[PDB]
């Protein structure tokens, strides 16, 4: 019931991990800019 | 050990088992950077 | 509420697929680094 909303809180913690994943996306697009510099 | 959402890890000083979730962990950087001047170059940017 | 669980999962697999895409393009970029060396 409402405990699945706490599972949704866990999912939102994993969504913050997802935000770290777009941080890694910034990382890889920065390396793409670096290979453009190359 | 890789199983579920958690990993039993090894303490680099003790060699002892500790279980912790895979989604509540933070990593490091290769030794090619050390004594940085600004934290902008922290390519794996995390608080630790 | 219960309906958004499905969307949350689906975006999770979308992020995972983009994760393997990121991994393979990063390996390709490593190969590009080798050829530029």
């Amino acid at each position: 019931q409402q405990f699945e909303e706490k599972a949704a809180s866990y999912d939102k913690l994993e969504k913050t991990k997802n935000r770290l994943q777009q941080e890694l996306d910034d990382l890889v697009v920065d390396l793409d800019n670096q290979r453009q510099l190359v | 050990e890789e199983k579920g959402d958690e990993v039993t890890v090894e303490l680099q000083e003790n060699g002892k088992k500790v279980t912790l979730s895979k989604d509540d962990i933070q990593k490091m950087n290769p030794p090619k950077f050390s004594k940085v001047e600004d934290m902008a170059e922290l390519t794996c940017l995390n608080e630790a």
